[PDB]
């Protein structure tokens, strides 16, 4: 508690606490859920509606044709994200001409991060990023956090009541790399029915060949049964 | 450079900071803006040393030949805005060679003391200024308030400063819609000696008519009009 | 042709027996066309200093105002009036820091030393490169008409009137073969009591 | 090479300048004010690219202003012409403003000021800039005498006018002459 | 704590939740969007009578087609109206067209959150102020909302200020998705007029409407605001 | 402009011309072209006498400086890296080629330095315009471990041819002998003999002169004013 | 970001930094200034860490430039860093102006300095006092310049260790009429007054100005000389 | 970070700037200065902080010399004092080089007021804990005295004083000032309140006199040890 | 205790850094990485004590490349790890840049410690909490700079929890005796000795540079030696 001033200031534990404040404003956006098989990537997650007639805040971006990220947090930090990793694509696109891999997205979102928590003056990004890329590298998934490093997973679950969906991922890990793409969007919204408390939740999915898509709303409809 | 974000929220939503802004503008020298269709005038309470000082240190400025400007609140953020006005009608009449809109000299003090309740390691304008003058662009003559929160409004007739909610309430009591030019000139010095225990030895009061500059009234015409008023 | 050449000017200064003298041609031309016979380029810089700025007019109130501001500060900082050697070396830093964008301008200091009351010339080159003649100082575009008469005419231990004399004569025949320069001298003589402001005649072609 | 003139009299000044504008080849306007008013009591006749008078004509006025609303008096002519002195002795060692001027101020005292783009400031009784100078400077000497009269003063500005349209080649079409006295600056026609 | 940008230990920036607060602290807006347009009724707060009420316009046009609706503090939603009209005019220079709502809103949000301190020299503190920006982008009107956290949400009916969540409550069992612009404008009179502690009249309220039909963005004149509240059932 | 420095067996004889041209006259006949660097160290330089003068006084507080600071005897190279950084970073703009000559633990040293920053050590070294009639004198005259009054006049005589062959050059020969107060005593202390118009060429000087000076301009002094001294 | 002032006044006006280098100036070692008639003395009680130290390099009596000269107590490195600008400010103003910066000149770039250490931020006063002596045009003058960076002018003055005693002392056996030699000896003789045991010239460094005007350290032969007398 | 600051560009609960309040009371510590206006010219006297039977009265260290012009006494930290009459003296000499004129009076004062002020309110610095009695000539306004805050207020005063009893020795000058006085009778009256306010010594006691006269211009001669221990003989 | 815990380049009156040791806690906590120099080169193993079973098989990881000839095992604060294995190859490149040759690890190691020392000596950063393991074979190199900025080469090294067990069970081994493909069973055994069984899941991430590689960092290859444990 009164360590928990600073990104900049370590606890006797060797808690940023501050960094830990962030990773939990992640743990309290919308449930996201991330999977990955060995041809196609998947994000999805329910977007957050704050008023009745409000619409649901668009929780999917791609940030380049085979790379998306769907943020888990304060969805303006996660723009920011996006922009700067959009940046970062079209740097890469112009340094060398190709896509990024989201392994050196992840890396870069990480380091920025990190420079968030190392410096004061500065707070961590409180968004959490499940990148899911394409490429050379094959389907990738990352969680970023905001203490500035990135998770790579097979199958990944953030935000509110995601503990349901990572036990889904759990039980289902093994189906995943073998999961066409509209079984691994099936299993993606089956992970997120698990957390409902459709409309809300919006996914992107991306392929080795397939560029990055965002589907929302009537368009899942077909990937329930 | 320095940047301690001196304006912050607080739990309740309020910026202390702008509060304190204000509670220096409300220790300083009221301040009555009144127009009529074609003349402002401005009366500011004047507290000195009679027989020990010079009574020609204003709290009314000229930012333009069009634009008048009156003070309530610290002397030095107030002499700061007023020279950036001044700089800014100049720059204005460089950059379009109109003289400024007094709405838009008035939102460009409000957006100084805003930047200063914006920008880190700037400590808010204790200063509400009282930005009037004419604008050939509208024909309306104009008196706009900037409060050091940065929030600019046009008004009728206001009053900055000590006592403002006083001299707002004679104001509201005694304002006219459609005020001649002498109308508006004892609406402000009545308005400021319902606060004021003394004449034109204390009382400042300063004018622009439409078209014109500004012109400060004389001791003999402004103890004329405060007998007259009274 | 030539930006020095634009603003003729003609500055002399001779040392006498304890005594300085600074003239200069009183003329403000624009290259061949005269512009004004008032023009200054003598400036008491200090009680017993005289600074006469030979060049670009525009350089010569440039350098005039630059090392009164700081020979002001000097003087408020130090509650001192300045030395001229002092006020000389200061003149070479201030062409020297514009080394490389110099002024146009030549200065010469007349001054007398502040308790030996010896005179004191110091005239330098555009960027300070400063000279101490012992018996005349010469800049302007007449600089080669003034060494020349002033080298022959010049003669040690000069009372105020004989440096005057030839203050104002050498003077008035330099800028009598100096086309861009003339149209009037002013003759400061500088001595241990009283400065001596003589407005001298020169032809006015 | 437009053509400003300047002639201070005993208690006035009468500043003229070329009232054609000119674009290329092309006499654009044949009234344009080349003399810029930089305070009621101060017109600068200014000679150069237009654009360039234009500017350097709006930065000395707007300063003025600046300096008159900042401390509550005025510049003074000696005090303004040295400001105008400092603008352009800046300007030409870098971005230099091509501007030959003639700053024509009553102050309780007449004053007219010979400045030019490099910051030559001389207090001069009459003087030209452009190459009307060539030809107006004989006229004021010959014909200027101490305590001129202003209806002598404006006879004078019109003979070196005159000059200038009859002996320079390229004739301005026309002059803009303001009187600038103790009343101000009053735009006149010499006739 | 103590630092603008520190994260509570729930997961909030205590910076950006005092903003929040700032704009409950504001006056009420209600935003409603019909097929026909969305229109903005706005509590203009009164002091006095000789406020100038078109002076304390709570009401911004961003440009033709887009508009925006304050709530909180009125100066930081200048400068959030004047970074918007600075885009949409930008827009409009690099792409000749009019800048889409959405594209206006993300804008002014991505400035929103770009405050910060302890790092040499940007804004110090949160943007106080929640817009309500709507405008007809392509022959639709389009709604959103922006508060001080950064975050936009588009929005069929929205409420910003003092009696937000009551407006919203109030909007609950009143709005409609095919509403005619005359039952929106009525719609959102009433919630305002509920939701204020004034009895509504055309001085003391702004009206305003992103039209469909005209594809721009106008503020009611008083005779307007008028024509709006002589309709209401009181 | 004619310097030249050579090493001698107890120390440096450093000379120089008294000749400062303002292009083809004689600006000055008495010009002081060997700079005190510092006890040990004294510079003669050539090309722009400002630029000469300036980076001489500038290295010479720098080297004050260093001393006064590091307690330390300023070294001949570290004078000569000092300048050669100076002037190689000015890109050869500062027209100083200049002659250092001086004293340090490692002995008598003189080296060059070309105005755009190439040094080299050498043991007889002349530059400016007359640097060639200068540079033969030294390379007929100059053997290794001469004494003191054999450089001298050596350096002198190619001052002097210099002076004579070069129009550039001309008036005294200044000379500045840095030598140990105990040659015997390779750790006693540095000083420095400046030998001003060690060479006064009589065949140089002013040998006529009109003494009675015929003068026929007559001074017509329009106005006279006397103001005090104080 | 540092940039915030450190030294700042207190409720009642007392600017606490300033208090606090001052009192590190009256821990930093006792050192004594006198003026004579025709000269200047500044003697400082530099008793070494230990008898292997060298004296000669940290010398605390320094020189500022040829007429000009410099004792300090308090933190050395701060009086180090003084020096240096102090003789680089003296350099400069040889470099513009041709002469050795004026005893006053270098008092007032000194109190600037220390000044401006009080002012900005990110940074502490300097925790020295200095005795600067050097000759104006009326004569010789000794110059105590604070770590708040307000200069005195002193006929005498202790400053270091036991300084109130000292200038107590001085106020005491002080006479305007002392020459240079009497000036050293009276400087010795206060620096005995505040110092345990017998003073040793090897534990005293002086710097004179006398009618030359220009400052000279003495060495440890003439310190010596003036104590056995 | 900012645990350390003292949010010396922070207003206080009260609105007042909590530095600069105390930066007055460090004036309020400090040797009272006077300032006194008579006809043509203003007489400035102040009490030397440094007055001891060893400290050597060799310069004046409440009084310096802003131009020609101007002169200025000095309530508070000396070396702020010094600071800012080098600033001042910059601007002066600035506006002498921009202008061939010397500087007005009311500009100078709003010159080293705006520098007070911008400590007040940017970068987090220490204020200046100094108040300037600015005397000083200028064409426009004749012989003005300003008295400046550690703010950045100024106010031209007939006569004032600051430092320690300076409403004692304001309330003297009420009692005692007149208008259109000479400058023997101005003198008289700034040694009076001082000895009533303020020991007493003259060598402890700075002077300087400001005097506008047409023939020589604005002349500023501050008083020399034997010039105030003679005028302060004369009581 | 005390306050003295809160600025990174505070110093606790007993002269410890404390925001420094809890970095070196951060480290702590950390699952233990080692490295070993061994006779064909040398190998760094990285537990991974996988927190959920979806992460990746073999990703996440903790060994990475720094330069063709350099690897870094990473132990304590994942983004302190990356961002200190970042700036190593940033300044590996600068290295290249500025000189031409490809770093060394021990001057690797330096200039990192460089930027380790810099967070907790400058204020305005926070000290790294990790431990990096550079390791390169061409340099038979095996340096770890701690979160301090200290820098040792180690025969054997290790961090991380349970790091002082590892370094006894290393010190059994005479690992420049034997090669990497006889040095990983050793290793791993060690790791698997020291893995806590409330981790059920996890890896060992092997990483080598050898003659095998050619002196390239590169993954111990999953038949030599699974790295995935249950
Ligand atoms: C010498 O090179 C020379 C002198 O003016 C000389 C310059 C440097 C030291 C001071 C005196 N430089 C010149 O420009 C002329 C040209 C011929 O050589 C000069 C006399």
């Amino acid at each position: 508690s009164k360590y928990d001033e600073n990104a900049t200031t370590f606890s006797p534990e060797g808690r940023i606490l501050q960094v830990e404040n962030a990773m939990k404003a992640v743990q309290q956006g919308m449930p996201t859920v991330g999977l990955k098989s060995k041809t196609h990537a998947v994000i999805a997650g329910v977007m957050h509606s704050p008023s009745e007639f409000s619409s649901h805040q668009p929780k999917i971006f791609k940030i380049d044709q085979h790379i998306g990220v769907a943020i888990s947090g304060l969805t303006a930090d996660g723009r920011g994200l996006c922009k700067f990793l959009r940046n970062e694509c079209l740097h890469h696109t112009f340094c060398f001409g190709t896509e990024i891999r989201v392994a050196d997205l992840a890396d870069t979102v990480a380091l920025q991060s990190q420079k968030k928590t190392s410096k004061v003056g500065k707070r961590p990004y409180g968004v959490g990023l499940l990148m899911i890329g394409a490429g050379v590298d094959g389907p990738r998934l990352f969680e970023t956090c905001p203490s500035g490093q990135h998770w790579e997973y097979n199958a990944q679950a953030i935000g509110r009541r995601a503990q349901a969906a990572k036990t889904y991922l759990e039980t289902n890990l093994n189906e995943f790399p073998d999961c066409t793409r509209d079984q691994l969007i099936r299993h993606a919204l089956r992970a997120l029915n698990d957390c409902k408390s459709l409309e809300a939740i919006a996914l992107g999915v991306v392929g080795i060949d397939e560029p990055f898509t965002i589907l929302e709303g009537p368009e899942l409809q077909k990937y329930i049964d | 450079d320095y940047t301690r974000s001196i304006t912050r929220f607080s739990p309740d939503g309020r910026l202390f900071q702008i509060d304190h802004a204000h509670a220096a503008v409300q220790r300083g020298t009221t301040v009555v803006a009144t127009r009529s269709k074609d003349m402002i005038v401005i009366a500011v309470e004047k507290t000195a040393v009679a027989k020990l000082q010079d009574p020609h240190f204003s709290k009314i400025c000229s930012l333009d030949k069009h634009v008048m400007c009156a003070f309530a609140g610290l002397h030095a953020d107030a002499r700061r805005l007023i020279q950036s006005g001044q700089r800014q009608c100049q720059s204005h009449r460089l950059t379009y060679e109109d003289p400024i809109s007094i709405e838009n000299i008035a939102r460009y003090i409000a957006t100084l003391q805003l930047k200063n309740t914006q920008s880190g390691g700037a400590r808010p304008y204790g200063v509400s200024t009282l930005i009037c003058g004419f604008d050939d662009m509208t024909s309306q003559p104009h008196i706009y308030e900037t409060l050091p929160s940065g929030t600019y409004a046009e008004w009728k007739a206001r009053t900055i400063g000590r006592h403002d909610q006083t001299v707002m309430e004679y104001l509201e009591k005694h304002y006219k819609d459609d005020m001649t030019d002498e109308e508006a000139q004892k609406l402000a010095i009545g308005a400021l000696l319902e606060v004021v225990e003394n004449g034109s030895k204390n009382l400042e009061v300063a004018y622009m008519k439409r078209g014109g500059t500004m012109e400060i009234m004389a001791e003999e015409v402004l103890d004329a009009l405060i007998e007259s008023t009274k | 042709s030539d930006i020095s050449t634009y603003n003729g000017s003609c500055v002399l200064a001779m040392a006498g027996d304890h005594c300085v003298a600074i003239a200069s041609d009183r003329r403000l031309g624009v290259n061949m066309l005269t512009v004004s016979k008032d023009f200054k380029r003598i400036f008491q810089i200090n009680d017993r200093i005289y600074l006469g700025l030979a060049g670009l007019a525009t350089d010569v109130l440039t350098v005039r105002e630059q090392l009164r501001f700081d020979v002001n500060l000097l003087e408020l900082r130090e509650e001192r009036p300045i030395d001229p050697k002092k006020f000389m070396n200061l003149v070479k830093s201030t062409l020297y820091e514009k080394r490389f964008s110099p002024f146009f301008v030549t200065p010469v200091i007349a001054g007398l030393l502040p308790e030996t009351n010896e005179p004191y010339l110091a005239a330098s080159d555009s960027i300070g490169a400063f000279a101490f003649p012992k018996d005349f100082a010469v800049a302007g575009t007449c600089e080669e008409s003034l060494y020349g008469i002033c080298e022959s005419a010049w003669r040690p231990n000069m009372n105020p009137d004989e440096l005057f004399e030839c203050t104002a004569k050498c003077l008035i025949a330099a800028v009598e073969r100096d086309s861009i320069s003339g149209w009037g001298g002013i003759v400061y003589i500088i001595t241990q009591d009283k400065v001596i402001i003589k407005e001298i005649k020169t032809r006015m072609d | 090479m437009l053509s400003i003139v300047g002639l201070q009299g005993p208690d006035w000044v009468l500043i003229a300048a070329d009232s054609s504008v000119s674009s290329s080849i092309i006499c654009m306007s044949e009234n344009y004010d080349r003399i810029a008013q930089l305070d009621d009591r101060h017109a600068l006749a200014m000679s150069g690219e237009t654009g360039d008078c234009l500017q350097l004509s709006e930065y000395l006025q707007g300063n003025v202003a600046l300096y008159k609303f900042r401390n509550g008096v005025e510049l003074s002519s000696d005090a303004l012409a040295h400001f105008i002195r400092h603008t352009m002795a800046k300007a030409v060692r870098k971005s230099p403003y091509e501007v030959n001027m003639l700053l024509s101020g009553y102050d309780g005292k007449p004053h007219l000021y010979f400045m030019d783009y490099l910051g030559t400031l001389q207090s001069i009784p009459y003087g030209a800039q452009g190459y009307c100078q060539y030809f107006v400077m004989s006229v004021f000497d010959k014909h200027y005498k101490e305590g001129l009269t202003l209806e002598d003063g404006k006879e004078l500005m019109k003979l070196a006018l005159n000059q200038i349209k009859q002996r320079f080649t390229v004739a301005p079409h026309g002059f803009i002459v303001k009187l600038v006295d103790k009343n101000g600056i009053t735009k006149i026609d010499l006739e | 704590d103590r630092n603008v940008n520190t994260f509570s230990p729930d997961g909030r920036l205590l910076q950006v939740e005092y903003a929040i607060e700032a704009v409950k602290l504001g006056s009420s807006a209600v935003a409603i969007l019909c097929p026909e347009g969305v229109i903005f009724a706005v509590e203009k707060r009164l002091s006095s009578q000789l406020l100038i009420a078109s002076s304390v316009e709570k009401v911004y046009a961003i440009d033709d087609h887009v508009g925006v609706v304050m709530a909180g503090l009125a100066a930081d939603g200048r400068t959030m109206v004047e970074h918007m009209r600075v885009e949409a005019q930008n827009h409009r220079f690099s792409f000749d067209e009019p800048i889409g709502i959405k594209a206006v809103t993300q804008s002014v949000c991505d400035l929103a959150l770009a405050f910060g301190e302890g790092r040499r020299k940007q804004m110090s503190r949160p943007f106080g102020t929640a817009l309500l920006v709507a405008g007809i982008e392509n022959g639709k009107c389009h709604l959103f909302h922006t508060d001080p956290s950064g975050t936009y949400t588009e929005c069929r009916a929205r409420a910003i200020g003092g009696g937000s969540e009551g407006a919203e409550a109030l909007l609950r069992d009143l709005y409609k998705d095919g509403m005619t612009l005359h039952e929106a404008e009525d719609l959102a009179l009433s919630t305002l007029r509920q939701v204020i502690q004034e009895k509504l009249n055309e001085n003391n309220v702004e009206v305003a409407c992103a039209r469909v039909s005209t594809g721009k963005f106008e503020i009611y004149t008083s005779e307007q605001r008028q024509e709006i509240v002589a309709r209401l059932p009181p | 402009t004619t310097i030249a420095a050579a090493i001698f067996d107890g120390g440096v004889v450093l000379g120089a011309d008294t000749r400062a041209t303002a292009g083809p006259i004689v600006a000055v006949k008495d010009e002081m072209k060997l700079h005190y660097i510092s006890d040990n160290i004294w510079v003669c330089g050539a090309g722009i006498a400002a630029d000469n003068d300036n980076i001489n006084a500038v290295i010479s507080a720098k080297l004050r400086l260093f001393q006064m600071n590091t307690g330390l005897q300023p070294r001949v190279d570290q004078c000569t890296n000092i300048l050669a950084s100076r002037l190689f970073q000015y890109m050869g703009y500062i027209q100083a080629a200049l002659i250092v000559g001086g004293i340090d633990f490692q002995g008598p040293q003189v080296y060059q330095v070309a105005p755009h920053g190439s040094f080299s050590k050498q043991p007889f070294i002349a530059q400016g315009s007359g640097s060639l009639a200068a540079i033969s004198v030294l390379e007929n005259r100059w053997h290794n471990k001469m004494n003191e009054h054999d450089c001298m006049e050596m350096v002198a005589d190619a001052i002097y041819a210099g002076i004579t062959n070069d129009l550039g050059s001309g008036s005294h020969v200044n000379l500045c002998v840095i030598k140990r107060e105990n040659p015997e005593d390779k750790q006693s202390k540095v000083i420095y003999t400046f030998y001003k118009d060690y060479r006064v060429p009589h065949e140089n000087d002013r040998n006529f002169r009109l003494e009675p000076q015929i003068n026929n301009i007559d001074v017509e002094v329009i106005k006279t004013t006397e103001r005090p001294l104080t | 970001d540092s940039d915030f002032s450190l030294t700042t006044f207190s409720s009642g006006g007392k600017l606490n930094q300033i208090e606090s280098a001052l009192k590190a100036v009256s821990l930093g070692g006792q050192c004594v200034g006198v003026k004579a008639k025709n000269g200047a003395v500044i003697a400082c009680e530099s008793k070494p860490s230990s008898p292997l130290v060298e004296k000669v390099t940290n010398l605390k009596v320094q020189k500022i430039n040829d007429n000009v000269g410099i004792v300090y107590s308090g933190v050395n490195t701060d009086f180090h860093v003084i020096l240096k600008s102090l003789r680089k400010a003296s350099i400069k103003y040889s470099l513009r102006l041709g002469v050795e910066m004026p005893t006053r000149e270098v008092v007032k770039h000194a109190a600037h300095k220390m000044q401006y250490y009080t002012q900005i931020g990110g940074v502490r006063p300097f925790g020295v006092s200095l005795l600067i002596i050097g000759w104006e045009e009326l004569g010789p003058t000794l110059w105590q310049v604070d770590p708040s960076g307000t200069f005195w002018a002193w006929k005498a003055t202790a400053l270091g260790k036991r300084s109130d005693g000292s200038r107590t002392f001085l106020e005491r056996r002080y006479s305007e009429d002392q020459s240079v030699d009497d000036a050293i000896h009276t400087a010795i003789s206060t620096l005995k007054e505040g110092f345990d045991g017998q003073l040793t010239a090897e534990l005293i460094e002086i710097g004179v100005v006398d009618e030359t005007r220009k400052f000279r350290t003495l060495s440890t032969a003439e310190i010596r000389d003036f104590l056995t007398e | 970070t900012y645990r350390y600051d003292a949010g010396t560009t922070t207003f206080s609960s009260d609105g007042r700037i909590l530095q600069v309040e105390y930066a007055i009371q460090s004036i309020n510590q400090a040797g009272t200065a006077i300032g006194v206006q008579f006809t043509n010219g203003v007489v400035l006297a102040a009490e030397k902080k440094n007055t001891g039977r060893l400290v050597d009265y060799l310069f004046p260290e409440k009084m310096a010399k802003i131009d020609g012009h101007i002169v200025t006494a000095v309530a508070g930290l000396t070396a702020d004092a010094n600071t800012l009459v080098d600033l001042m003296r910059t601007s002066a000499q600035k506006y002498l080089k921009t202008y061939d004129e010397q500087m007005p009076v009311e500009q100078l004062v709003r010159m080293v007021c705006d520098e007070k002020h911008s400590y007040t309110q940017y970068g987090g610095l220490r204020p200046y804990g100094v108040s300037f009695l600015i005397a000083g000539y200028d064409r426009h306004k004749g012989c003005q005295l300003y008295l400046t805050d550690p703010s950045g207020n100024f106010g031209g005063w007939k006569a004032t004083a600051i430092g320690e009893n300076n409403q004692t020795a304001q309330s003297i000058l009420k009692s005692q000032y007149k208008d259109n006085m000479t400058a023997t009778e101005a003198m008289d009256l700034t040694v009076k309140v001082l000895c009533k306010t303020l020991s007493l010594s003259a060598d402890k006691l700075e002077f300087a006199v400001l005097q506008f006269r047409e023939e020589y211009g604005p002349k500023v001669r501050i008083l020399t040890t034997s010039e105030v221990d003679t005028l302060m003989k004369r009581y | 205790g005390s306050g003295y815990d809160f600025n990174p380049i505070t110093f606790s009156p007993d002269g410890r850094q404390f925001q420094v040791e809890y970095a070196t806690k951060a480290v702590e906590k950390d699952s233990l990485a080692l490295g070993v120099k061994c006779k064909d080169g040398i190998l760094l193993a990285a537990e991974k004590n996988l927190t959920s079973t979806l992460l990746t098989p073999g990703g996440n990881p903790r060994i990475f490349w720094i330069n063709d000839s350099i690897a870094c095992a990473t132990i304590g604060h994942r983004p302190d790890c990356y961002s200190i294995v970042e700036q190593s190859r940033n300044r590996a490149e600068t290295f290249t840049s500025n000189f031409g040759i490809k770093i060394t690890v021990p001057q690797l190691a330096s200039e990192v410690s460089q930027q380790f020392h810099l967070a907790h000596y400058y204020q305005a950063y926070r000290p790294f909490g990790c431990t990096v393991i550079f390791a390169s074979y061409k340099d038979d190199a095996l340096y770890a700079i701690e979160p301090s900025g200290a820098f040792y080469g180690y025969f054997a090294s290790c961090f991380g929890k349970n790091s002082n067990l590892a370094r006894a069970e290393l010190q059994k081994t005479e690992w420049k005796n034997i090669t990497v493909r006889e040095a990983v069973p050793e290793v791993a055994r060690i790791i698997k000795s020291l893995h806590e069984s409330q981790f059920k899941k996890w890896e060992i991430e092997m990483f080598w540079l050898c003659e095998e590689t050619n002196g390239r960092p590169q993954k111990v290859p999953e038949d030599v030696f699974q790295s995935r444990f249950v």
